[PDB]
C-alpha cells in the first residue's frame, strides 16, 4: 500500500496571498512507461463530494482556474495557488493514482484571514408550534464575525443560565471568510414560562462591551 | 455535463445489508471504470474497489474484501455497492466516481450511510421570527429551528432557492440519540414580512417534506 503524507495539516493565509501544500509518497509514482507521474490533487468544499482538480500531478481538468498549480516528480508533490480567494476554503486531498490499492493523503485545510469582524446578534423567543409541543427554545444567532473565537452568555432573570445551551458554528463562509454560530437555550414549557426576562450575550475580541439581546416573554 | 446520482438506503440496521446504487448519465457508462470511496467522519478517503463494467472485473481494497461487492448493470448505466454484515465502523458517506485516464474525475454526490437499531424519525420544524418588541432594522434575520430528527441528512430550502445567498446552515448536533440543526437567512426589510418566506425541510430518510411559513408577531 503506498503511504501519502500531506504537509501542513492547516494553513491559514488572506485573500490574495500565494499557498503551497507538501503531499509526499512512499513509494514513487511515475509511470516511466508513460513518463507521466499519477498523482491527483482533489478539492472538498464542506458538504460537497470531492472535486478533481489535477491529475498526472501537473494536468489541470477543464474548467480549473490556473491559480491552482501543480508540480514535482517521483515521491514530492505540492500543489500551489497562486492568488488564494475566499471560493478556495476547503481541504486538499491528493491521491496515489498509480498502484492498487489507490490511496489518499489524510488532506491538508485552506482556511481564510480577513479583519476582525464583530456580530451581528439577533434573539428569538420560542415558537408557538414548540410551546404546543411543549419544548421552548430561544435561539440567538451571531452571524459574520472573525475570529472563531465567541464566547455566548444565556440569563434568564438577570440569572445566569448554563445546562440547556447548545452551540454551533458553520463552516467558514466563501464570500466575506466570516464565521456564525446559533446558540441555543432549550427550556420545557413549564420553566420558560416562570420566567420573564431572556437573554444571550456575544462577548468577541472585536469589542470589551458585550453584545446583548434579549425580550420580555409576557411582551411575545 | 458528466452526471452520477447515487440511491439507497441512509438507514440500516446493524448486521443486515444495504446495496447502494450509482446511476451514470452524460457519457458512456462502458467506457470507464467505477470506483467508490468510504469518507468516515467527514474526514479520511478510503478506495475501497474499481469495477470495469465491460468484463465485471473488480480490484477490492483487502480491507474491504467479503464487505463490499461491486457490481454494474450496462443496461441501465448503473454501478451497485453491496456492503454485508453492517457493523458501526460502517456509517459513513459511500461516493462512486468515474475513474479513467485522468484518475477519479466525476464523483457521485455520495449516499451518507448510517448503521443503526433506532428507527427513522422526521423533524419538526420551528419558526425563528423577530417576536416581542424588536428594531425593524435595515435588514432582518429569520431562521428555522429543525428539530427531533434521525438519521442525520436533512435540507433546507429558502423560498425555493430565490434567498440562497445570505444564508447560514449550522451543522446538526446529535443529543439523546436525534438530530437538531438550524437555518438562517438575512432578507432586506422591505421583504418581511411584506412577502412571504417559507422554509423548506426536506428529511429524504422519512419522505418527509416541511414548509414552514415565517409570519409577523402582530401587524405593522
Amino acid at each position: 500500500d503506498i503511504v501519502m503524507t500531506q504537509s501542513p495539516s492547516s494553513l491559514s493565509v488572506s485573500a490574495g496571498e500565494k499557498v503551497t501544500m507538501s503531499c509526499k509518497s512512499s513509494q514513487s509514482l511515475l509511470n516511466s512507461g508513460h513518463q507521466k507521474n499519477y498523482l491527483a490533487w482533489y478539492q472538498q468544499k464542506p458538504g460537497q463530494p470531492p472535486k478533481l482538480l489535477i491529475s498526472g500531478a501537473s494536468t489541470r481538468e477543464s474548467g480549473v482556474p490556473d491559480r491552482f498549480t501543480g508540480s514535482g516528480s517521483g515521491t514530492d508533490f505540492t500543489l500551489t495557488i497562486s492568488s488564494v480567494q475566499a471560493e478556495d476554503l476547503a481541504v486538499y486531498y491528493c491521491q496515489n493514482d498509480h498502484r492498487y490499492p489507490l490511496t489518499f493523503g489524510a488532506g491538508t485545510k485552506l482556511e481564510l484571514k480577513r479583519a476582525d469582524a464583530a456580530p451581528t446578534v439577533s434573539i428569538f423567543p420560542p415558537s408557538s408550534e414548540q410551546l404546543t409541543s411543549g419544548g421552548a427554545s430561544v435561539v440567538c444567532f451571531l452571524n459574520n464575525f472573525y475570529p472563531k473565537d465567541i464566547n455566548v452568555k444565556w440569563k434568564i432573570d438577570g440569572s445566569e443560565r448554563q445546562n440547556g445551551v447548545l452551540n454551533s458554528w458553520t463552516d467558514q463562509d466563501s464570500k466575506d471568510s466570516t464565521y456564525s454560530m446559533s446558540s441555543t437555550l432549550t427550556l420545557t414549557k413549564d420553566e420558560y414560562e416562570r420566567h420573564n426576562s431572556y437573554t444571550c450575550e456575544a462577548t468577541h475580541k472585536t469589542s470589551t462591551s458585550p453584545i446583548v439581546k434579549s425580550f420580555n416573554r409576557n411582551e411575545c | 455535463e458528466v452526471q452520477l446520482q447515487q440511491f439507497g438506503a441512509e438507514l440500516v440496521k446493524p448486521g443486515a445489508s444495504v446495496k447502494i446504487s450509482c446511476k451514470a448519465s452524460g457519457y458512456t457508462f462502458t467506457d470507464y471504470n467505477m470506483d467508490w470511496v468510504k469518507q468516515s467522519h467527514g474526514k479520511s478517503l478510503e478506495w475501497i474497489g474499481d469495477i470495469n463494467p465491460n468484463y465485471d472485473s473488480t480490484v477490492y481494497n483487502q480491507k474491504f474484501k467479503g464487505k463490499a461487492t461491486l457490481t454494474v448493470d450496462k443496461s441501465s448505466s448503473t454501478a451497485y455497492m453491496e456492503l454485508r454484515s453492517l457493523t458501526s465502523e460502517d456509517t459513513a458517506i459511500y461516493y462512486c466516481a468515474r475513474d479513467g485516464a485522468y484518475a477519479m474525475d466525476h464523483w457521485g454526490q455520495g449516499t451518507s450511510v448510517t448503521v443503526s437499531s433506532a428507527k427513522t424519525t422526521p423533524p419538526s420544524v420551528y419558526p425563528l421570527a423577530p417576536g416581542c418588541g424588536d428594531t425593524t432594522g435595515s435588514s432582518v434575520t429569520l431562521g428555522c429551528l429543525v428539530k427531533g430528527y434521525f438519521p442525520e441528512s436533512v435540507t433546507v430550502t429558502w423560498n425555493s432557492g430565490s434567498l440562497s445567498s445570505s444564508v447560514h446552515t449550522f451543522p446538526a448536533l446529535l443529543q439523546s440519540g436525534l438530530y437538531t440543526m438550524s437555518s438562517s437567512v438575512t432578507v432586506p426589510s422591505s421583504t418581511w414580512p411584506s412577502q412571504t418566506v417559507t422554509c423548506s425541510v426536506a428529511h429524504p430518510a422519512s419522505s418527509t417534506t416541511v414548509d414552514k411559513k415565517l409570519e409577523p408577531s402582530g401587524p405593522i
